[PDB]
RNA sequence: GACCCUUAAC
RNA sequence: CGCCCGUCGCUAGUACCGAUUGAAUGGCUUAGUGAGGCCUCAGGAUCUGCUUAGAGAAGGGGGCAACUCCAUCUCAGAGCGGAGAAUUUGGACAAACUUGGUCAUUUAGAGGAACUAAAAGUCGUAACAAGGUUUCCGUAGGUGAACCUGCGGAAGGAUCAUU
RNA sequence: ACCCACUCGGCACCUUACGAGAAAUCAAAGUCUUUGGGUUCUGGGGGGAGUAUGGUCGCAAGGCUGAAACUUAAAGGAAUU
RNA sequence: GUCGGAUUUCCAACGGGGCCUUUCCUUCUGGCUAACCUUGAGCUUGGCGAACCAGGACUUUUACUUUGAAAAAAUUAGAGUGUUCAAAGCAGGCGUAUUGCUCGAAUAUAUUAGCAUGGAAUAAUAGAAUAGGAC
RNA sequence: UAUCUGGUUGAUCCUGCCAGUAGUCAUAUGCUUGUCUCAAAGAUUAAGCCAUGCAUGUCUAAGUAUAAGCAAUUUAUACAGUGAAACUGCGAAUGGCUCAUUAAAUCAGUUAUCGUUUAUUUGAUAGUUCCUUUACUACAUGGUAUAACUGUGGUAAUUCUAGAGCUAAUACAUGCUUAAAAUCUCGACCCUUUGGAAGAGAUGUAUUUAUUAGAUAAAAAAUCAAUGUCUUCGGACUCUUUGAUGAUUCAUAAUAACUUUUCGAAUCGCAUGGCCUUGUGCUGGCGAUGGUUCAUUCAAAUUUCUGCCCUAUCAACUUUCGAUGGUAGGAUAGUGGCCUACCAUGGUUUCAACGGGUAACGGGGAAUAAGGGUUCGAUUCCGGAGAGGGAGCCUGAGAAACGGCUACC
RNA sequence: UCUUAAGGUAGCCAAAUGCCUCGUCAUCUAAUUAGUGACGCGCAUGAAUGGAUUAACGAGAUUCCCACUGUCCCUAUCUAC
RNA sequence: CUAAGGGUCGGGUACGAUCAACUUA
């Protein structure tokens, strides 16, 4: 391809995305940012799609370019600015604030969370390391980089944002019976609870979670969010606190409460 | 290029075209319910083999199994639904019993012929 | 141009490949620098990314390690003198890395006079007090500083001239002297 | 496995220095790691003189990647052996298997020995020639 | 003992 | 008065052998010749101090016999503080030829020798009955043609059978 | 050396016989649509044709390996009359 | 007694778990003292360990398990849906007539090699034979 | 929708084909100008050749406009509006097309990079730059070949071009201002009695050595010729500093040094608020564009772990000159016989190597189905390759680019 | 059908053996009584008066091609005797 | 210019100076 491809097809998109076949041949490329291509939610696909607060890419440009939307706290006056997962958006108009969140079956949910609980953000640390001037500095999921960190926080630690300055308010270890969230694989959105974490010396960590309906799975070491301790999350879950209703009781549970 | 357009075929042609019992009885039938293809023979059973192959594939799997507890009665409540199969039914059992005739007794050709509003198949 | 690619070497099994495409820029290579000694030429080579790369062609000075001292200083080469890829390398004086060359010694027994200040064989007053904490220590090895009396020190090269454009090195120390000497000195 | 510096070059570890100064027992200050993933070092190579910067201890290669086992069916390179590794491929038509070997040349080092019938451990390592991405990290003779 | 053959012409 | 074999003759078709060293086309030489780039050895049109007591056409402290970090548009052997086009002046990538090798039914050819078909042709009658010498196999020789004969074998024989 | 009774191994021996088979017939040619003990070789309509552009063995005779074009609606097996 | 409708104790194959029966699923570091006649009212104010834990080179070698961290989407099977039906598409649905709210866009090894405190039935050139064996 | 049927005979049962039968997001073609929705469409032969016309250009409050361009001055006598060009920047490496090559090669499952990143995005991050150096002294801020534009040009012709006078430099020796504190190195004051001063420097980032470094499982004592940042010549010998991985020579320190100046803002817009002894003098707020580095994102390169159709009428293949491995170097962004300097015949092979063929791009998939299968897949998605055939290269982060260049055919 | 002791078989050929004859066809060339290949009622081929073939060999007959050249077009010039 | 290729001794139970010739690359 001689470079970078700049173009992303239709059935090439994510699936999670929720996009139609036709109406359109090419997708919103989500441009370089914070999370990576697919486990991302460009600003376009998320003031149109999600909310219908627009019919198409020009009038999202027209709802961009006031600079009235802004995640984390800044405009991202662009329109496939890859906000992702736990990222907080704000709409100053009538004051909407948005967490980019998981819902059960595995796509971006739109919450409703208020400005105290906008105010902050739960980040991953990917890794430890210290940088130049032997300052120390921890990767979150969302490639923040953060100078002087807790020296007890290692990786797979949730840290938490103010995303008013760049400091770390928070912090949560990774151990068993903590509350966890999944991000990727086919349990994607599902609430854990850590039971255990098999290691596997050379590759891929694996984690056994069981949620509130004592359902327990497993999955990748690099598929775990953890989000607080047991009892109270460190953000507010969406709708269906991830259980996982399975298809039979999905079923009754859409003909019951509709 | 925009993504294609699925589509898919209806009906499903006979194996052996002269057959004297199955051309009479297809004929037969259009006249009692004033179909002007046999086509429109075809795909009725056309559908019914979809719904036996369901059925069948379905009814192989043990009882209690989330497989057929949810498609099996998924498919009980479209067929009961457009009325095909017997209402008073709880056992999965009219499904592949399901004859050619109970499809197109409800098709509104005949649904408005009975009705009295047609007074006729054909005028239907 | 020269290329880096295995496609046209033949496969373990022997068998000759089809070609399956053109050569390609990220697979290329190019000219050696050969580098050569005297009057510093070092020609900038841009590379993958920007990232710029400097070819050295007839270098004269180096900054060369006295790894047992803790020293190193910019010195001039003489020449190479041994080089284990190929003697053609040593009789074109070429500079490439672990060639063994030749180096002034000069940086080093001025430093080692106003450092240690030792009489080889049989002054301020700071001097003097440094003189004695570094003493029973200027005594490191016989096969190094008889190379003192020639002014010359043999040598080898760590750096890539061809590729950073410096011929930096260490004094050769040790079993590792002693071993070059033993196959420049046979017969 | 007769001298260490039959070579035309000085054979050493890179960057590991014995001060001629200094001069006590052991002079020869030889550097080794652990390989990881719960291999023993061999003490052939903690105390042994070979230098060998493709060995997976006393070198500067690193194991990572695949680990494979099979049975030494050539010794007749310098430092590399190949291993045969024996295989049963399912043909679905059939519902049955046939048996596929494949050989893969792999570095050993002078700190294990090893004749052709061993059944050796390899494991990958970044490419140390045409041929060869494994280093054998386990003997099964003794 | 010897003994070969058999319409194109509904 | 069935069936049925081969030579030979006339037509047609298909493929084979074949002197003719055209299979003119179609991938590379451990042969030749090197277009052009790239690296490199050099080369040097092209211009910054335009500072050296020239220059009775610029005021300059004194009573104009070369006393002042000064003059146009003439310029300095001040080394010296610098870039730089044309110019194969070696390499490396690779390319500029009546020439050996191979081939996707893959296209000629006097003549030779088959096969297939058609056919209202000629010669016989080898096989099918003990087919009028049982047949058949292998092998060898012979003969217009089917075929005959020697040697050994088979029954798929014309005998499941003798005291 | 004969006679009876066993037994192991062998050459065989009386049927359109449970079973198998298209039948002839079969002590295996059975235990095979109620289809699987192990394993080697071979065939896929008739002809062209066991005919080589080839290869290989052989002193040769020839052996082994082995097509295609083309052409056919049959050729063939076991019975019955 | 857990809705034209059903309560484990006078009966199901109980699918599985742990303990004895010579049976053994490696045993020891300590800041935690866990099933144990070291015990304040019809239940612990000294001790033996996996429903708890980092400190051993050693879970014979495999194939064959069940289990699934995974077939990119599209496609196929398939759930819902008043495109007039249908192919299709992923839409839509419902109001205090005038405000607004809400369900979706599930779910599924049609080829084969990594993990699996639970699986040794099936099938092999594995151990202690001039002991070099075990504790 | 787990069917079969006709054809050898006088007749029969078989073997076995031929023929029928059904489907084909399989193609063609024959028979037709009256219907709704939906839709393939120069793939097959010729990756054959192309007339013509289009298909890549690009601006904001904010990099340059005195367009001799169009326009009410008192917010536009330095310009402050709009604005053709031209420079600069970015893009043109995306997209789109095609399927020729290609048979462990592409490709698929996306293992590894402890083997190599930085159009860009996002986050973070540079008080070290009188380098003729304790102001012997521009940062209230040292210049220039040239574009546009004006000017008789040359040529039949091209998106051909120096010939005479200003801009951005960011193009170039372009080039300053922010002691700090601490540590290290050497030391210009008198007979010192463990000598002890200022003084002079160096220590930001960008490129080789060597290391107290980068550690670490559980107890009490001996001995050091040149006498422990302390004490009364037998007191404490006292937390002593240490991050990650399965693993490293890792991250990151620190120490000689080396660097032919890498960077370390002389740039731009809007806003002119405020204490003052009225000076931009003390400070100003939002931002735009930054050039470095680290991380991040979008990518790229690199392997075979297993898997590919037919062919033995291909059984041996790999033959200075690579052909398997070693050591070293060179080249590369980096690993690597990738290439250059040697032994050993190393490597592959009936488990089919190596040759030959492919009316072969691979795959997701398609058609057909009782179950197993057989056939197809140029083509809406993914990956690869190519721009008539080869080869070479410039610029650029990225191309061996072809609506870029160079050469041969 | 007459006739011979037998009526020339296998092979081979316008052959160093064919008169006719410069045989006919093909190939070779611009052109070939030459050469080669092939073919016939072979004046008068032919089987140890040996037939056919044949690798290697030959100061042996012959034809063609490449190379090469004063053999020639078309001669000229030089040296010694 | 380089490389390769030889001959002659004192053994407490891997060591060297000497000396020597034309074949290859």
């Amino acid at each position: 391809a001689r470079g970078p491809k700049k173009h992303l097809k239709r059935l090439a998109a994510p699936h999670h995305w929720l996009l139609d076949k036709l109406s359109g041949c090419y997708a919103p490329r989500p441009s370089a940012g914070p999370h990576k291509l697919r486990e991302s939610l460009p600003l376009i696909v998320f003031l149109r799609n999600r909310l219908k607060y627009a019919l198409n890419g020009r009038e999202v440009k027209a709802i961009l370019m006031q600079r009235h939307v802004k995640v984390d706290g800044k405009v991202r006056t662009d329109t496939t600015y890859p906000a992702g997962f736990m990222d907080v958006i704000t709409l100053d108009a009538t004051n909407e604030n948005f967490r980019l969140v998981y819902d059960v079956k595995g796509r971006f949910a739109v919450h409703r969370i208020t400005d105290e609980e906008a105010s902050y953000k739960l980040g991953k640390v990917k890794k430890v390391q210290l940088g130049k001037k032997g300052v120390p500095y921890v990767v979150t999921h969302d490639g923040r980089t953060i100078r002087y960190p807790d020296p007890n926080i290692k990786v797979n630690d949730t840290v938490k944002i103010d995303l008013a300055s760049g400091k770390i308010t928070d912090f949560i270890k990774f151990d068993a019976g903590k509350l966890v969230y999944v991000t990727g694989g086919r349990n994607l959105g599902r609430i854990g609870t850590i039971v255990h974490k098999e290691r596997h010396d050379g590759g891929f960590d694996l984690v056994h979670i069981k949620d509130s309906l004592d359902n327990t799975f497993v999955t990748r070491l690099n598929n775990v969010f953890v989000i607080g301790e047991q009892g109270k999350p460190y953000i507010s879950l969406p709708k269906g606190k991830g259980i996982k209703l399975s298809i039979a009781e999905e079923r009754d549970r859409r003909r019951a409460q509709q | 290029p925009r993504a294609p357009r699925t589509y898919s075929k209806t009906y499903s042609t006979p194996k052996r075209p002269y057959e004297s019992s199955r051309l009479d009885a297809e004929l037969k039938l259009a006249g009692e319910f004033g179909l002007k293809n046999k086509k429109e023979i075809y795909r009725i059973s056309f559908q019914l083999s979809k719904i036996r192959r369901a059925a069948r594939d379905l009814l192989t799997r043990d009882e209690k199994d989330p497989k057929r507890l949810f498609e099996g009665n998924a498919l009980i409540r479209r067929l009961v639904r457009v009325g095909v199969l017997s209402e008073d039914k709880k056992k999965l059992d009219y499904v592949l019993a399901l004859k050619v005739e109970d499809f197109l007794e409800r098709r509104l050709q005949t649904q408005v012929y009975k009705l009295g509003l047609a007074k006729s198949v054909h005028h239907a | 141009g020269i290329s880096r690619d295995s496609r046209h070497k033949r496969s373990a099994t022997g068998a000759k490949r089809a070609q399956f495409r053109k050569k390609r820029k990220f697979e290329l290579g190019r000219q050696p620098a050969n580098t050569k000694i005297g009057a510093k030429r070092i020609h900038s080579v841009r590379t993958r990314g920007g990232n710029k790369k400097y070819r050295a062609l007839r270098i004269e000075t180096g900054n060369f390690s006295w790894a047992s001292e803790g020293i190193s200083k910019k010195t001039r080469i003489a020449g190479v003198v041994y080089h284990p890829s190929n003697n053609e390398l040593v009789r074109t004086n070429t500079l490439t890395k672990a060639a063994i060359v030749q180096i002034d010694a000069t940086p080093f027994r001025q430093w080692f006079e106003a450092h240690y200040g030792q009489t080889l064989g049989k002054k301020s007053k700071n001097a003097e007090r440094k003189w004695a904490a570094r003493a029973a220590s200027a005594k490191i090895e016989s096969s190094v500083e008889s190379q003192f009396s020639a002014g010359r020190l043999y040598a080898c090269i760590s750096s890539r001239p061809g590729q950073s454009g410096r011929c930096d090195g260490y004094i050769l120390e040790g079993e590792e002297l002693a071993f070059y000497l033993r196959r420049l000195t046979a017969k | 496995e007769l001298t260490v510096q039959s070579e035309r070059a000085f054979q050493k570890q890179p960057h590991i220095f014995n001060n001629p100064k200094v001069k006590t027992s052991k002079r020869t200050k030889r550097w080794y790691k652990n390989a990881g993933l719960g291999f023993k070092t061999p003490k052939t190579a903690i105390e042994g003189s070979y230098i060998d910067k493709k060995c997976p201890f006393t070198g500067l290669v690193s194991i990572r990647g695949k680990i494979l086992t099979g049975t030494v069916v050539s010794t007749k390179m310098h430092r590399t052996i190949v291993i045969r590794r024996a295989y049963l491929h399912y043909i679905p038509k059939y519902n049955r298997y046939e048996k596929r070997h494949k050989n893969v040349p792999v570095h050993v080092s002078p700190a294990f020995r090893v004749q052709v019938g061993d059944i050796v451990t390899v494991g990958q390592c970044r490419p140390i020639s045409k041929t060869v991405r494994f280093n054998v990290v386990k003997v099964s003779a003794a």
